[PDB]
């Protein structure tokens, strides 16, 4: 038996004064997640590019929790559909960071990707990154994953650039709102919103304000 | 450079002066044909240096100009630097080559419009409000020539002044220009009349464009 006492107001309320319906309750998903004792506890994906975007390095920092062992490995593999395009494998123990060493509980993988298919709102090219935590011999402990979009966002000479090109933001602010369910969101309404936006020449959305 | 007395009068009456080198090669094709040629650097330098040497003590002179309508050539860059080194007390401006070259401290276009772009290749005349905010641009803008007052003219003058007042970096301009360049000719009875280009048998000419 779970018991949850939800309070309408808290000191948190002072930071939640958005112009909208003030509501309350368990308004988003509840779930149970089982992880192994030796687990991936965090992972970051970065993509960086040469001057003309014809080469990329995918960089993945992976953090573990549990007991450190020489036989532990991480493999980050990158997939375009069913085709594996790049893969990297390494033991734990990052580069030296300061006078006391490095992170024995982290590793960074670096994968080369030639002529990457670039992500934008115009052509949302995605690769799949699978992060496997496993033994040197090949027994899987667990795997996590995310969608990867190869794209660079930077401000240069007063211009916001995506993949080196100045963006024109056709954006809209969007609150999470449904006339029947209040602030509970579902896939169908989300999809409906996305389709309408893009059908109406929007390319950008602001998470107003949370 | 003007008659020496002009600067003395501007000192005493109070007017700001842009003192300009006697250099205009407008007729060349392309406009910078001489000004990019090192063989013409000695001749150009003397028009710039001898001006500075003469006029540098006049407080009314607040800006040096490298000349007018001679494209932009490496000789301009050299002389820009000569003045900056010899007299740090005054900004240097020059309009040739698109009004915003490395040879000018001030964006100083001629006949750039307030809101409308004129995107000529190589030497575009941006709207002046747009020109200020072009990526990387930091300089003030003062038109070296605007509001062409030829005949029945100066329509839309207020529009420049509204913009000058609203935008800090739009710091005004120089109307083109002060006085009709007409000449006196006489009829058979000895009556004077105002003559322009072509009335003296001069050919080819450009008619009333001198006024
Ligand atoms: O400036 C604002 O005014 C809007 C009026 O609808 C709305 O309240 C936004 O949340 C707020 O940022
Ligand atoms: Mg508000
Ligand atoms: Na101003
Ligand atoms: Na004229």
């Amino acid at each position: 038996r779970l018991a949850v006492m939800v309070l309408r107001w808290s000191d948190g309320s002072y930071l939640e004064d958005q112009d909208m319906w003030r509501m309350s309750g368990i308004f988003r998903d509840v779930s149970l997640l089982h992880k192994p004792t030796t687990q991936i506890s965090d992972f970051h994906v970065a993509t960086r590019f040469n001057d003309d975007f014809s080469r990329a390095v995918l960089e993945a920092e992976v953090q573990m929790c549990g007991e450190l062992r020489d036989y532990l490995r991480v493999t980050v593999s990158l997939w375009q559909g069913e085709t594996q395009v790049a893969s990297g494998t390494a033991p734990f123990g990052g580069e030296i960071i300061d006078e006391r060493g490095g992170y024995a509980d982290r590793v960074t993988l670096r994968l080369n990707v030639e002529n990457p298919k670039l992500w934008s709102a115009e052509i949302p090219n995605l690769y799949r990154a699978v992060v496997e935590l496993h033994t040197a011999d090949g027994t899987l402990i667990e795997a996590e994953a995310c969608d990867v979009g190869f794209r660079e966002v930077r401000i240069e000479n007063g211009l916001l650039l995506l993949n080196g090109k100045p963006l024109l933001i056709r954006g809209v602010n969007r609150h999470e709102h449904h006339p029947l369910h209040g602030q509970v969101m579902d896939e169908q309404t989300m999809v409906q919103d996305i389709l309408l936006m893009k059908q109406n020449n929007f390319n950008a959305v602001r998470c107003s304000h949370y | 450079p003007n008659h020496p007395l002009w600067y003395t009068l501007c000192d005493r009456y109070g007017l700001y002066v842009v003192d300009e080198a006697n250099i205009e090669t407008h007729g060349m094709v392309p406009m910078n044909r001489l000004t990019d040629d090192p063989r013409w650097l000695p001749a150009m330098s003397e028009r710039v240096t001898r001006m500075v040497q003469r006029d540098r003590n006049h407080p009314s002179v607040i800006i040096w100009s490298l000349g007018n309508e001679s494209g932009h050539g490496a000789n301009h860059d050299a002389l820009y630097r000569w003045i900056k080194s010899v007299d740090p007390s005054r900004p240097v401006q020059y309009e040739g080559g698109g009004a915003d070259t490395t040879a000018t401290d001030i964006i100083c276009p001629m006949y750039a419009r307030v809101d409308e772009d004129q995107p000529f290749p190589a030497v575009p005349k941006w709207s002046i409000k747009k020109w200020l905010s072009l990526p990387g641009e930091t300089r003030p803008l003062i038109l070296c020539e605007y509001a062409h007052a030829m005949g029945n003219s100066l329509g839309g003058f207020a529009k420049y002044w509204q913009a000058f007042r609203q935008y800090p970096r739009l710091q005004g301009g120089f109307v083109w220009d002060w006085v009709d360049q007409s000449l006196i000719k006489y009829d058979e009875n000895g009556n004077p009349w105002s003559a322009y280009g072509g009335d003296f048998g001069d050919t080819p000419n450009d008619r009333q464009f001198c006024m």
